[PDB]
Parts: C-alpha cells; structure tokens; sequence
C-alpha cells in the first residue's frame, strides 16, 4: 500500500518478523515494546522506543 | 555433572546473552553468587583473558 514506517507489533516473534521484512525493504520499523533481540541481528533499519 | 562433582563453585562463561536462555534450567536451578555459580559473558571484542 506504500507506507513510510511500520509500528508495532508487540509480541517478540511477530515483531522480529516485521523488523526483518523492513530491514530488507528499507522502511523504518519503529517498535514500542521490548522484544528479544537476537545478538547477531545486523538490522540497521529499526528504532526502539 | 556438577552434582557428581559435589556442586563445586562453577563459573559459566557465555559467548553471547543467548546462553542465559540456552542454559536457563541450570542458572535458575542454582544460587547465582560469587561462591556457587557466577555468569560472566564474553564482550564485544571477544577477548576472554580478563
């Protein structure tokens, strides 16, 4: 649909999937809740709050 | 194995934070302390001498 940033979700696994869908495509994934971050995740395109 | 060593003062060294999940049953099954099990984790440069 063409977006500019994708907020949420709140669960960790769903959040990780959307974060790598974005890190790939290059739109900012701006999370709000804490997720289990993998230690080797090379995703430059995400911002936590 | 530790119980077959009579529970000596161990020192888990975990390469990455995920060790705390990989070995959750051991960490929460003990009393983390200086004299029972102390979890020290490798840093960014991966030099384990300190």
């Amino acid at each position: 649909l063409g977006v500019a940033a994708i907020f949420g979700p709140s669960h960790s696994s769903s959040a990780n999937a959307v974060q790598s869908i974005c890190n790939a495509l290059g739109v900012p994934h701006i999370q709000t809740r804490w997720k289990h971050q993998v230690s080797d995740n090379k995703d430059s395109f995400y911002v936590s709050l | 194995i530790l119980k077959s060593f009579n529970y000596p003062s161990a020192s888990l060294i975990c390469a990455k934070a995920e060790c705390l999940l990989r070995l959750e049953e051991l960490v929460r099954g003990f009393l983390i302390s200086k004299e029972t099990l102390s979890v020290r984790m490798l840093d960014d440069s991966r030099d384990p001498t300190p």
